[PDB]
Formats: structure tokens, sequence, C-alpha cells
């Protein structure tokens, strides 16, 4: 049972890139990013 | 007692090519065949020509 406080601020360590807000790293950098990423490497056969 | 990386006839980055070409898969082996080409006075005499 939260007790009732008074509020106040409290931060917490964003501990990976992807936590941040979307309206600030918008998806289709992630997207680009993650095609660069995929270069050259294994891709799964449109079958499966 | 097997050999050395300063002392064998095959180096680390060599392999590194091999690990990390991310070729065409059928171009690598035409890529590894001149990587056996040794450097030397003579070779360079048959190679250039």
């Amino acid at each position: 049972r939260p007790p009732e406080a008074m509020p106040t601020v409290n931060a917490t360590l964003r501990i990976i890139n992807g936590n941040i807000p979307v309206p600030l790293c918008p998806i289709s950098f992630r997207d680009c990013r993650g095609t660069q990423l995929g270069l050259g490497r294994h891709t799964m056969t449109p079958a499966t | 007692f097997l050999g050395a990386n300063h002392h064998a006839t095959i180096r680390q980055p060599v392999a590194y090519h091999v690990t990390h070409s991310k070729s065409d898969f059928n171009t690598l082996t035409y890529s590894l065949l001149g990587g056996y080409f040794k450097f030397t006075p003579i070779s360079l005499t048959h190679q250039l020509r």
C-alpha cells in the first residue's frame, strides 16, 4: 500500500539507449541504424 | 611448442580477413588466393610482370 507522502521528484538512470522517449529518438532512425548493422550478415529465408 | 604468431607462416590479421570479410562467399576464396603470395625481392618479379 503506497502511503500518503508529500510529492517529491526522483530520477532513474535510463540504463540502455532504447528508453529515450520516442518523440526525441524517432523510429526510422533506429530502423536505419539496424539496417546499417544488417550489412552482409545473416538473414533468415522468406519461407521461414 | 606448436609455433608463434611472430614465427608462423600465417598471422592473426590473415584470419581477421576471413572472419570479417562479409563478402559474396565466392570471392573470399579468390581473396585468400592473393592473400597467399609471398613478398620478397624475387616474388615481385613474378607478380608485377
